[PDB]
RNA sequence: AUGUUU
RNA sequence: AGGGGAUCGAAGAUGAUCAGAUACCGUCGUAGUCUUAACCAUAAACUAUGCCGACUAGGGAUCGGGUGGUGUUUUUUUAAUGACCCACUCGGCACCUUACGAGAAAUCAAAGUCUUUGGGUUCUGGGGGGAGUAUGGUCGCAAGGCUGAAACUUAAAGGAAUUG
């Protein structure tokens, strides 16, 4: 090499970057919109959560913890916003 | 860093150093002991007279021969015993 | 890093670029400042907090959508504890290492973890005494470590 | 100098490792420079095979093996020659023969 | 043992290295010339010589063999060319007229050249 | 941990020009980076260099040109008077003719050519060569 | 006579190539001694000094002679070379061939002003060879040489007569110390200055200026 | 001698001055 | 490297690696001077018209010649698409 | 700066694509080549035959540049390009070097060795290291068919191919052969097809 | 298996 | 100081060799080896490589976590995990090649970014002995640990490597 565009790396080397050692440090977690059981809401649910998030009026578990990504009980849908 | 402090208000810590490891020095630790004044039979003089005592032969040490013929000799300053050898061909003749 | 280990991790959260809120973001900066009161007095520390508006709402960061921080927001609303959290969970841990070595007496791994939580709870008193959070004559004691904490 | 880039031994981030003692002479040496041979043998090693099969009253018998890990010491190793004396470079081969 | 040292072989390669439109393979008139040709001094050595370079002879007809360049090995690796004749570069044949290659040689080919024969499977 | 930013830009520069890189990232390049880069491409020993701005301390991108034989910081920031520029230039440059000692005066951050012609003096910062 | 091959050599002899500042320019391998015979007439050679080398082999002292020399005429030029022989005569004449071979010019420069015929070297530099490191520092006018006999020997063959030396190192192992000034006088021409920033249209190389100068018809 | 059996002899003596010493006051 | 009145006092003024732009030294054996022959008319390989290249032993021992050379050819034509900035 | 005639022809891509010079090294491959075109599964990687293309038309013009013909010289140890090389110097008037490199042909200017060459392309760096290690000691530019795997230490010009497979090495070196033809004068017109074909360069076993 | 000094 | 004390086993006793052999080898065998409560604080306590931070080659393995896949395999009933493959990533034990580089070399991705010498900081050494001795202090029940000279003596001692 000894020459390249330190400024404009590739979308694909960035993506492969850690998330810390991007051009610029962001996070790659998102939010999802879970299909919810009832209906007056639709809940916001962080990708990488460590609650087990219920529904606002109803007590049905919408995701499972774990060491990265949360699960999501096997029944659900979830827009990506 | 190098293993020593390098900070600008570090002057204390390297003098302090300096210091103490001076004294692995020869010189310096014999110099600030005053060595010379207590051991060295010449009190930290160049020259010392003395009263001859002995003729002595002295064997050269390895691989050389030729005993030196030194003499023991008392000093007058202090009154320690020192060997002293006679330079030249011959002139233990010219001491008694 | 690892003040008091070998570790070299580097894992953290790598906040975003944008300090505004997420345009998909609707509820009010009061709705959120709200529920954290709730939160707060429920019990809950900043730290679970800012955990339970990420994971069951939608509120990113407390100080991008609300302009103020979570233990901000709690000594604004007089909700803020006697000692800041990191300290309480310090002193928590040295309690329970403190009363596992009561019962054990021969665990010196335990002992020396004991004398490393202390450490940090020495540091932490001191820089916390040093910003006025903790008064200025405050003093961990090991013999009233739990009475502080429960 | 060191002889060996690593050591004479397998041991690192290790510390410790805890002794084996010598088949051939009972001298004390850490598990992980002992010099460790499977030797996996018949039990009639070559000549009378045959004569067990003969005298065998079960036919396709399918004769044993008798297993054991022999660990030496590396003067024993080198002494029975379980390993020899390589040159500078041979020395920088860890694959079995 | 019969093996010939460096007076004989080197003696002999360098015969053949400057006598090729000569001395054919036997013997007999293979040490008949030497003595014009080379001054040897002794008839043992002449004869060993001869016989090494009779048999250098014997097997040059059947391949060159190395270290003998004696300006016609080139000639000849130039009238020797052309093994299989006529029939094709393998081109636009073996084939449905086509090249079998992969979906990424697809891409490949699609980037620049949108003329060619693709039969990806 | 980190006890000075300039030293590892400079020091990061130092590797990349070695190594013939012809462009260089240190992080977190702060403002003493930065008059220390502009001094240097004022001089000619560097090309441009760009300010990645994140929301953390920030990054640079500098375009090395081949010029630089190195580049370096004095630490600590010893305290120079103006009889003791010609000295640290001495001992720093290869030569009399060319090369900067780089110093950080109240008149700004500055090269020692400019610091004599403005006849002012305060700490040294570093040389470029 | 010559009859050259190394047909950098034929153009030498041909006198197409007529200073050895092209040769520098292009980093031509130079293979034959003639070539800096013909290029620099006025070279003057030094045996620095002549030590037995000892193999122990069956009583050993096999005792070959090694001679270190230095030549060079006093602008611009220096080489140096160490050969072991048999004989000392031998050596010194291959080691006199080995530092024609491996001669290198010099960059000569001033200390202060721009007063011509430059007295000093252009920039600090530094070699090293072994354990011994020879760093030459610019000196003004009047300064002389100040270095070592032998590395003083070596500087006014190369044409410096103002220089300041430091050294480090084991120097009483003089070909070490012989061999770390050489590389230290040889980095005078490879530390880029900001004068030599000026960029240079790379002129093309007189084996392909004279290309007719190799075949064998 | 072997610097162990050294340090050894050495110790022995630093015992007997030790109780030769003791045994004086 | 000129004195007073500016004449010019320094022999040898060095060439310069095109891809490092460090000097190459008269004793740098393992540097490189590449002709690219200039194509006039469709082709034709004019004799004596080339793109010259200086390459450094540096950078032909670490391997970057090939790329360095890559870079140096597109930016002076010579070659299309072969070099990219980013990667 | 190429005319349009330069680019690559669907009749070469094609002569290319069948002697299987994309078929690039294994998932392995030095990490100094950006002629990788995305990697298929299998590990086999594609090889840009556009930037070999384009990579052999500018070592044919550097060999054109060259004064004197046989001041060219070609290198191959390796079986499946002697005969490459040796149908590069027939038609070209390159000086061949097929099989052993008697190491010390570029320094040791001892008899039955020790040419000069001005440049020197050799099939595969890593079997022909010695050339290129003498070349450096010379200061003798450099060209080589390099695979994806191919070390790149003191190759000036890289072509990418395939250089496992003998009908790639052998249509490689018939393109260079062609191209420098086609520069010097030989081939008038650089439209047709070279009608002696690329068979002359694929090695024989029986 | 062992064989002491120079 | 208690308990326990199978095995091995400083000491000791013995058999044999030897010129002598209360050494190696053989047979016993006390303390010890094991444990509780207290000491001791020393090891070739070694990677003979302080700790923190940044940068400077390539590569394949492997451990732990995570991310993704038209992935293979296991059944619950969509899927999911479990195991496995591919790719990436963070952290770790290491390894192979090459070293721009470093070194006296052996060798070293650090032992590099050092006469082009300065990121921060702690400790240690100043030729070999005398000597880790004497003495004083201090700790220990003791053995000893920590701190630690001097007189005097000596031209080498030592490190890496080469050939015999
Ligand atoms: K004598
Ligand atoms: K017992
Ligand atoms: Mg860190
Ligand atoms: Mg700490
Ligand atoms: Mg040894
Ligand atoms: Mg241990
Ligand atoms: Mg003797
Ligand atoms: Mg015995
Ligand atoms: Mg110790
Ligand atoms: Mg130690
Ligand atoms: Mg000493
Ligand atoms: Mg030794
Ligand atoms: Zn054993």
């Amino acid at each position: 090499v000894l020459v390249q565009d330190l400024l404009h790396p590739t979308a694909a080397s960035e993506a492969r970057k850690h998330k810390l050692k991007t051009l610029v440090q962001g996070p790659r977690s998102y939010f999802l919109d879970v299909k919810c059981p009832g209906c007056l809401n639709i809940t916001t649910v962080f990708s990488h959560a460590q609650t087990a998030v219920t529904c606002e009026s109803c007590s049905t578990i919408l995701c499972t913890p774990t060491g990265g990504k949360a699960k999501l009980s096997e029944g659900t849908s979830f827009r990506r916003k | 860093g190098k293993g020593k402090p390098r900070g600008l208000n570090s002057a204390r810590k390297l003098r302090v150093h300096r210091r103490n490891n001076r004294w692995a020095e020869n010189n310096y630790k014999k110099r600030l002991l005053g060595t010379a004044f207590k051991s060295s039979p010449f009190g930290g003089s160049s020259h010392a007279k003395g009263i001859v005592l002995e003729k002595l032969g002295i064997e050269s040490k390895q691989p050389n021969s030729a005993i030196r013929k030194c003499v023991r000799v008392q000093l007058i300053k202090n009154g320690k015993k020192v060997t002293a050898f006679v330079p030249n061909d011959g002139c233990l003749n010219f001491v008694d | 890093g690892r003040m008091h280990s070998a570790g070299k991790g580097i894992s953290s959260s790598a906040i975003p670029y944008s300090r505004n809120a997420p345009a998909w973001f609707k509820l009010s900066s009061e709705s959120v400042i709200e529920q954290i009161v709730k939160y707060a007095r429920k019990g809950l520390t900043p730290s679970q907090i800012g955990v339970l508006l990420r994971d069951a709402h939608g509120v990113t960061q407390a100080r991008v959508i609300t302009g103020n921080k979570i233990m901000r927001i709690l000594k604004s609303n007089g909700l803020a504890p006697e000692i800041p959290e990191d300290l309480y969970y310090l002193i928590k841990k040295a309690v329970s290492v403190r009363k596992h070595l009561e019962r054990n007496r021969k665990d010196k791994d335990a002992k020396f973890r004991l004398i490393l939580i202390e450490s940090r709870i020495h540091r932490l008193a001191r820089y916390y005494r040093t910003v006025a959070v903790l008064p200025p004559n405050w003093k961990y004691e090991s013999a009233t470590a739990s009475a502080l904490v429960n | 100098p060191k002889k060996r880039a690593s050591n004479g031994r397998n041991k690192k981030g290790r510390g410790h490792v805890k002794p084996v003692r010598c088949v051939n002479c009972s001298k004390s040496i850490p598990k992980d420079k002992a010099i460790k041979r499977m030797a996996i043998r018949n039990i009639v090693e070559a000549a009378a095979v045959r004569d067990l099969s003969e005298a065998s009253v079960y036919p396709e018998y399918a004769l044993p093996k008798t297993y054991n890990k022999l660990h030496y010491c590396v003067s024993c190793a080198i002494h029975a020659r379980i390993v020899r004396v390589r040159s500078r470079e041979d020395r920088k081969n860890r694959a079995p023969p | 043992g019969r093996v010939r040292t460096k007076t004989v072989k080197r003696a002999s390669k360098a015969l053949i290295e400057r006598y090729y439109p000569k001395l054919t393979l036997d013997f007999q008139t293979n040490k008949r010339l030497c003595d014009e040709i080379a001054t040897i001094q002794s008839k043992r050595l002449r004869n060993k010589i001869a016989g090494y370079t009779t048999h250098l002879m014997k097997r040059i007809q059947k391949g060159p063999v190395r270290g003998i360049s004696f300006k016609l090995q080139e000639e000849e690796r130039e009238r020797k060319d052309q093994y299989v004749p006529e029939v094709s570069a393998l081109d636009l044949s073996r084939s449905n007229g086509v090249l079998n290659v992969d979906n990424q040689t697809s891409d490949l080919v699609k980037s620049l050249g949108l003329k060619l024969p693709l039969s990806v499977i | 941990t980190r006890s000075s930013v300039l030293a590892d830009a400079l020091n990061a520069i130092n590797n990349a020009e070695k190594t013939g890189k012809r462009q260089v990232l240190i992080r977190p390049s702060s403002k003493v980076i930065i008059k220390f880069l502009q001094v240097m491409q004022k001089h000619g020993y560097i090309g441009e260099f760009e300010y990645i701005d994140d929301h953390r301390s920030g990054k640079i991108v500098v375009q090395l040109n081949g010029r630089l034989n190195k580049c370096g910081v004095i630490s600590p920031r010893f305290n120079v008077k103006i009889g003791d520029i010609e000295k640290w230039t001495a001992n720093l440059l290869p030569a009399r003719q060319f090369g900067y000692v780089i110093l950080t005066t109240s008149a700004g951050i500055m090269d020692h050519e400019e610091a004599r012609r403005k006849h002012v003096s305060g700490k040294i910062l570093g040389f470029v060569y | 006579g010559w009859v050259p091959v190394t047909k950098l050599g034929r153009l030498v002899k041909a006198g197409k190539i007529t200073t050895i500042e092209e040769i520098f320019l292009h980093s031509l391998p130079v293979k034959e001694f003639q070539i800096i015979d013909t290029l620099l007439p006025g070279l003057q050679d030094e045996v620095m000094n002549i030590k037995p080398v000892q193999k122990q082999t069956r009583a050993g002292q096999r005792t070959r002679f090694k001679a270190v020399v230095v030549v060079g005429d006093s602008n611009g030029h220096v080489g140096l070379g160490i050969k072991t022989a048999k004989e000392v005569a031998g050596a010194i004449r291959a080691g006199i061939i080995i530092a024609k071979l491996s001669v290198i010019p010099i960059r000569r420069g001033y200390w202060g002003t721009n007063l011509g015929q430059p007295h000093s070297l252009a920039t600090k530099t530094t070699g090293k060879c072994g354990s011994v490191t020879v760093r030459l520092i610019p000196a003004p006018r009047g300064s002389g040489i100040v270095a070592s006999p032998a590395v003083k020997k070596l500087l006014q063959l190369a044409g410096v007569e103002d220089v300041y030396t430091q050294s480090n190192g084991k120097t009483r192992t003089l070909e070490n110390t012989l061999k770390a000034a050489f590389v230290a006088i040889g980095n005078t021409y490879g530390f880029l200055t900001p004068n030599l920033w000026a960029e240079q249209p790379l002129p093309v190389s007189p084996l392909d200026i004279y290309s007719d100068e190799a075949s064998a018809q | 001698m072997r610097a162990k059996w050294r340090k050894k002899r050495t110790r022995r003596l630093k015992r007997k001055r030790r109780k030769v010493r003791a045994r004086s006051k | 490297m000129e004195n007073d009145k500016g004449q010019l006092v320094e022999l040898y003024v060095p060439r310069k690696c095109s891809a490092t732009n460090r000097i190459i030294k008269a004793d740098d054996h393992a540097s490189v001077q590449i002709n690219v022959a200039k194509v006039d008319e469709e082709g034709r390989a004019i004799p004596g018209e080339y793109v010259t290249y200086a390459l450094s032993g540096y950078v032909r021992s670490r391997g970057e010649s090939d790329d360095s050379l890559n870079r140096l050819a597109q930016n002076d034509g010579l070659l299309k698409n072969v070099w990219s900035y980013s990667r | 700066s190429l005319p349009a005639t330069f680019d690559l022809t669907p009749e070469d891509a094609q002569l290319l694509l069948a002697a299987n010079t994309h078929l690039g090294a294994r998932n392995v491959q030095v990490h100094q080549e950006p002629y990788v075109f995305n990697a298929r599964p299998d590990g086999v990687h594609v090889i840009n035959v556009g930037k070999t293309w384009e990579k052999l038309v500018l070592a044919a013009r550097i060999i054109a540049a060259i004064p004197n013909p046989e001041d060219v010289v070609a290198i191959s140890s390796r079986t499946f390009g002697q005969r490459a090389v040796l149908k590069f110097a027939a038609h070209t008037g390159a000086t061949p070097i097929a099989g052993r490199f008697t190491p010390g042909s570029f320094t040791n200017y001892i008899t039955r060795s020790f040419k000069e060459p001005r440049l020197v392309i050799v099939t595969d760096p890593r079997s022909d290291a010695q050339a290129i290690k003498e070349a450096s000691y010379v200061n003798i530019p450099v060209i080589a068919l390099t695979d994806l795997d191919s070390p790149s230490e003191f190759v000036d010009v890289a072509i990418p191919c395939n250089n496992r497979g003998k009908h790639s090495i052998g249509l490689i070196w018939y393109l260079l052969a062609r191209e420098v033809l086609r520069l010097r004068g030989a081939l008038v017109d650089r439209t047709q097809p070279w009608s002696i074909m690329p068979d002359l360069y694929f090695y024989r076993d029986p």
